């Protein structure tokens, strides 16, 4: 086939089938995504009220989405106009149309964030490779104009220009902003919105194990319990002879 | 004839209780049964949560 | 009339002669099991699925969406979509493994009853490819499009039954519509088969795994089977569960996470796991047409399977030759699933015609070879 | 003896065998479910928003 | 040689129908012939196969089979319905061929 | 109405015990599991072949197909 | 509940899609049951008499 | 057809105006209704008149 290099298995805090995210790393890669990502990459199916409990307030949710603008109408008089977002916003998207994105990308289209841990394989392992991973190219190998080396992205040559580094933003909750950290909450943070109902599907897996291991055992005495009466049973033959 | 026909010997799989055979096998009916009986109780109680 | 309500009832005497007083052999194993579980696991698609239905919106243009919508904001949206997609494929390992019973045991000597089967199996694929489509995302539109451009390779009236199915030119959404009511159709015609297959099969009653007579003992369905039944359902529940739950997408292409877009071809377009060993019959045949044809009989294959039964014995119970080849075919059967997930390469492309090979001559003519060569060794 | 108890009380009478089994599912509920849940947060300790929310929870701005 | 005889007593212990106590014959599937035959059987030898069979089924349910001693030996099996069985289709041969000519 | 007309039997004498007389799973030492590995024995030697005989395709198949993909040195040998 | 909603909406369009296309399939497993029924004693005259000595 | 509420309308109506006999059909399925109808009050009546419902 091709050659390609696979990113390696981080131990994320919520790998484990009964392990949750960490709502702390996911509430830092929100602000991530808002402050650096969300710049040319749309999320369209998440909205502001869906951090609240997760994440945020409600209060904050409130504020977080009044901090936008958003695109409303018609009025009275059939035009279009502009107000103060509510939580009921969905995070706004960067580009008009996907046209106008490639064209200020170099061609190149930044795809919506929303289900990309699902939408790659290695998901956040690999979305983490990726991030940290970019380096010069090896010998022979030429990266055209506008493009940039990244050896875990197929291809080697992607669109995209090394999106974080080190104190690239300040965590208002005093974490040190080294470049791996973000790459970590943020990945930390597209598992969530990927899959809200991560740690709820997991809270019911071990719910579900519980109960089936008991209701098993149960009907497995059961079931046997009636057939004793056939598993042990003796017969013999005896003709007139 | 029938007069030669005899039940074969169940010590191999009688429960504890039913095992010597001059003792009442009632006095430990009640728990046999209950027993088994609390066993699909319990199988119902799941079932339903 | 009569004594009980149990027999005299129009009804009642319906459920009683199928599911309590029902004669079952006594020895039957866990490989009947799979006949009561195809059957809940059917009624479980369904009731998922309308769920599923209720959400849904069969337009390119909000197919997707309505999907993402679904598992993002219906209470428990998420867990009924899950629950459905994973069903599918617990669906198929019990239809693989059904058949499988039968072949192993020679069930299939229960022709109707055999050949009504191959019919469910058909009737299911169909089903289950119309439904992988609804999602609308890169695989659903592409697997579509490749799938069933198949038809195309048929001579003088090819392209146009094609054309016509998919109601255009291209998948588009004439089609996206079409198969949302094919997929909300078939599964209810398999019901309605499932009776005719169960009516059949009453007809002799069940085989055994000694493949001898078992008039001379058999047992009320109710409880020894109702309840053996209720246990097989419990055990296999749990593994689909535990990776319905745990492990989600364990099974299912990360491409179909993007939404659908024909300027985009995925670099490995395949099928769902049920089909690639099928897939994988299909490109071992250079020749577009030979290929289809080569599909088409690696299931068509089952209808045969009833008229090459050379052995005086029933099951391979007794047949150690013929088992070796049924468990060689098995594995056969698990790298043709293998080969199917590769590329079109060296030294896949190569192992592929092999294993095809090996899959047609062992139903074809080692089986019924073997047989023969068996019976003479027991001086028949 | 429960066992023997349980039998006379609970199982012997189809119509208190069923009584047993709801009630018993109303406690066997409320008890997995509260244990299940505990289970699940000690397991994740300070990583769920119940754990971290005091920090926002009016003590900001 | 013997090389015919080692094989069928081979492939007779490969078998193993007879772990069950059953008769090669017992294990023949039941078709049209094969039923013909039966009924033709003695009732002594018929209420017999009938015991081996309930029998065989019976280990079958329950997952075990006849100690070794038991075991119906290769060179003792008693092929009790092959003559029957061959006269039936004697029988059906000729009446098959006569309705033809 | 099936039972009632399904066969012709004569002289064989049953003997069975209430489900209550007697354990669910007894013998499991003694018997069970002695018959557990009985089982799996006659059996290993007729299923286990043909998979493992796929492993090692699936193994060979794979690993060469990695191998297709490494360079050669014998191709650069004389690229000054 | 019915609804999905607050009012008659998308939520409502879509589950009544759904429900119009199963029922008639119910119908038809019930027809099954209403001449399996009817069976039973077979069919009615405008006389109301006894039909046996001619049918 | 399509279920959505900004669409609906428009896929019956594009439905009796591009699909070849869409009219005849769409017609054909709501006319239907009512024969349906007229048709189960006559099979009613008819058992209420001769006393079917015994
Ligand atoms: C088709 C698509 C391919 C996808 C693959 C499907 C999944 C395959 C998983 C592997 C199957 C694992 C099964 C392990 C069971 C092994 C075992 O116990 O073997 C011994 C045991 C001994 O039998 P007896 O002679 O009656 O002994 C009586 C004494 N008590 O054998 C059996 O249980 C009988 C075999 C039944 C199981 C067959 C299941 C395999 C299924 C694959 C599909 C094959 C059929 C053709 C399909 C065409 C489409
Ligand atoms: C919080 C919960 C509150 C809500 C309450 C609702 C629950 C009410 C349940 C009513 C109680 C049932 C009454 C049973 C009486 C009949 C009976 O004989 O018992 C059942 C009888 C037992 O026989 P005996 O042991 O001989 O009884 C001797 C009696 N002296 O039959 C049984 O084995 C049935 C019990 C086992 C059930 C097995 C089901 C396993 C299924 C698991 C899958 C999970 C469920 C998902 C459901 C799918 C729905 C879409
Ligand atoms: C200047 C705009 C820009 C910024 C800011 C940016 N990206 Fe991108 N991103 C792109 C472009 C361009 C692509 C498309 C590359 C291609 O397909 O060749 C892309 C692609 C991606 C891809 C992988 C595409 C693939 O096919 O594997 C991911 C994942 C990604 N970006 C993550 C991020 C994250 C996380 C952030 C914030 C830390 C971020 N991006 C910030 C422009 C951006
Ligand atoms: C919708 C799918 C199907 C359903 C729900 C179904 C259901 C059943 C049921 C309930 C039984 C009785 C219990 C058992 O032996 O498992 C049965 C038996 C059987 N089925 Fe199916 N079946 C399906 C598909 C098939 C297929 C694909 C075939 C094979 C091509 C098939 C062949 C048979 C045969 C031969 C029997 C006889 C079993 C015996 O040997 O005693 N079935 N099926
Ligand atoms: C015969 C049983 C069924 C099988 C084997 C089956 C299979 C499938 C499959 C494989 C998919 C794709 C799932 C995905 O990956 O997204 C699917 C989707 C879907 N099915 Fe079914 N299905 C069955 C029955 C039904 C029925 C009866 C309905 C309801 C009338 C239904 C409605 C849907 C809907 C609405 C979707 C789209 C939403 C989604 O993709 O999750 N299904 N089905
Ligand atoms: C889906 C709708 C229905 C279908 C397709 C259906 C079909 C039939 C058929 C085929 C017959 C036999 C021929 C005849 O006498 O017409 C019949 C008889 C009958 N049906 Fe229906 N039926 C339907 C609805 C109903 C309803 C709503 C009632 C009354 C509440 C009803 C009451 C009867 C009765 C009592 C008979 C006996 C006729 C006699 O007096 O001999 N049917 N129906
Ligand atoms: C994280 O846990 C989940 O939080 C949800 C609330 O957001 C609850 O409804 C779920 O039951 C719970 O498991
Ligand atoms: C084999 C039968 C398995 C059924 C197990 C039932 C477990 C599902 O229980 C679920 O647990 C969640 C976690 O708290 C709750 O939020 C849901 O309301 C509850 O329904
Ligand atoms: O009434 C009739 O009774 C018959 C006998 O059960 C069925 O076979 C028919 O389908 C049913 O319509």
């Amino acid at each position: 086939g091709e050659l390609e290099l696979h990113p390696p298995a981080f131990p994320w805090s919520h790998g484990g089938p009964l392990s949750a995210l960490d709502h702390s790393s996911v509430r830092r890669g929100f602000q991530v995504y808002k402050q650096v990502c969300s710049a040319c990459h749309s999320m369209d199916y998440v909205a502001f009220r869906n951090l609240i409990g997760v994440t945020h307030t409600e209060a904050e949710a409130k504020a977080l989405a009044e901090e936008v603008e958003v695109q409303d109408g018609p009025d009275e008089n059939g035009e279009l106009f502009m107000r103060p977002g509510k939580i009921s916003d969905y995070f706004p998207k960067p580009y008009p149309n996907p046209e106008a994105a490639r064209a200020a990308n170099n061609g190149a289209l930044p795809p919506d964030l929303s289900y990309i841990v699902n939408a790659r394989h290695g998901g956040e392992d690999y979305v983490f490779s990726l991030l940290t991973g970019y380096c010069d190219p090896p010998a022979g190998v030429v990266v055209r104009e506008g493009l940039h080396y990244n050896p875990y992205f197929p291809g080697q040559a992607i669109g995209m220009a090394p999106p974080i580094y080190n104190e690239i933003l300040e965590y208002d909750d005093g974490t040190p902003a080294t470049m791996s950290q973000i790459a970590k909450d943020v990945c930390t943070f597209l598992r969530w919105a990927a899959e809200p109902e991560h740690d709820q599907r997991k809270r019911m897996g071990l719910k579900m194990l519980l109960i089936s291991a008991l209701l098993t055992s149960l009907l497995y005495y059961m079931k046997r319990h009636k057939w004793s009466v056939l598993k042990s049973r003796k017969m013999a033959y005896r003709p007139p002879k | 004839v029938h007069n030669d026909v005899t039940v074969p010997d169940f010590s191999a799989y009688r429960r504890e209780d039913v095992m010597d055979a001059t003792t009442s096998s009632q006095t430990s009916s009640e728990d046999r049964k209950g027993f088994s009986y609390l066993v699909t109780a319990t199988a119902c109680v799941a079932t339903a949560y | 009339m009569a004594p009980n309500i149990r027999k005299s009832h129009p009804l009642l005497k319906m459920i009683n002669n199928s599911l309590i007083d029902l004669p079952a052999p006594s020895n039957i194993s866990a490989w009947w099991n799979f006949g009561s579980l195809l059957a809940v696991c059917l009624m479980t698609q369904i009731l998922t699925g309308l769920l599923l239905a209720m959400h849904y919106t069969a337009d390119t243009s909000l197919a997707f969406s309505s999907v993402a919508h679904t598992c993002r904001n219906v209470q428990y949206g998420w867990l009924i979509r899950n629950l459905h997609a994973n069903g599918a494929s617990f669906f198929f390992i019990c239809i693989f493994l059904h058949i499988g019973r039968g072949l192993y045991y020679g069930s299939y000597l229960y022709k109707e009853t055999w050949n009504t089967g191959v019919i469910l199996l058909l009737t299911l694929m169909a089903t289950a490819f119309v439904g992988y489509v609804l999602p609308w995302g890169q695989m659903s539109f592409w697997g579509a499009t490749v799938i069933t451009n198949l038809f195309s390779a048929i001579p003088y009236i090819g392209h146009t039954l094609v054309e016509w199915a998919w109601g255009g030119f291209s998948v588009d959404n004439p089609t996206l519509t079409r198969f949302f009511a094919l997929h909300f159709l078939l599964p209810f015609a398999i019901a309605g088969i499932t009776i005719i297959h169960l009516t059949f099969l009453h007809e002799s009653g069940s085989n055994n795994p000694l493949g001898i007579s078992s008039d001379s003992d058999k047992i009320p369905f109710h409880p020894y089977y109702s309840f053996k039944d209720i246990l097989g359902l419990t055990l296999m529940l749990t593994p689909f569960l535990t990776l319905a739950l745990f492990s989600p997408n364990l099974l299912g292409d990360p491409e179909n996470f993007t939404p659908a877009n024909p300027l985009v071809t995925p670099p490995h377009i395949k099928p769902e796991w049920y089909f690639l060993f099928a897939y994988a019959i299909l490109r071992s045949i250079p020749n577009k047409l030979g290929g289809v044809l080569a599909l088409a009989a690696s299931v068509l294959i089952l209808f045969l399977i009833p008229f090459l039964h050379k052995s005086k014995q029933r099951t391979m119970t007794f047949r150690p030759l013929s088992q070796t080849l049924f468990w060689l075919l098995v594995a056969n059967l698990l790298i043709l699933t293998w080969i199917g997930s590769q590329p079109v390469e060296h030294p896949f492309i190569i192992i592929g015609q092999m294993a095809s090979l090996s899959y047609f001559t062992i139903l074809l003519i080692l089986f019924p070879t073997i047989g023969t060569l068996e019976n003479k060794m027991l001086n028949y | 003896a429960l066992l023997r108890q349980a039998y006379s009380a609970l199982f012997r009478r189809t119509s208190t065998f069923a009584l047993t089994v709801v009630l018993g599912a109303v406690l066997f509920e409320r008890a997995f479910d509260q244990g299940a849940d505990a289970i699940f947060e000690h397991l994740n300790e300070g990583k769920l928003w119940k754990h971290i929310k005091h920090k926002y929870e009016a003590s900001e701005e | 040689g013997r090389l015919m005889d080692r094989i069928r007593k081979w492939y007779y212990n490969a078998a193993g129908f007879n772990k069950y106590g059953l008769m090669r014959d017992d294990t023949l599937y039941e078709d049209d012939d094969v039923k013909e035959a039966l009924k033709r059987l003695p009732e002594d030898l018929y209420n017999e196969r009938m015991f081996r069979i309930k029998r065989a089924l019976d280990l079958s349910l329950k997952h075990r089979i006849l100690p070794k001693e038991q075991w119906v030996k290769y060179e003792e099996d008693k092929p009790y319905l092959e003559p029957y069985l061959k006269e039936v289709i004697r029988e059906r041969l000729e009446r098959e061929a006569w309705n033809k000519k | 109405i099936h039972f009632g007309n399904l066969a012709r039997v004569r002289h064989i004498i049953t003997y069975s015990l209430s489900p209550f007389e007697q354990r669910a799973i007894p013998n499991i030492f003694s018997d069970a599991l002695p018959n557990v590995w009985r089982r799996f024995s006659s059996q290993v030697f007729k299923v286990a072949p043909p998979f493992l005989g796929a492993y090692l395709l699936y193994s060979w198949g794979t690993q060469e197909f990695e191998r297709l993909k490494r360079k050669n040195p014998a191709d650069y040998e004389n690229d000054q």
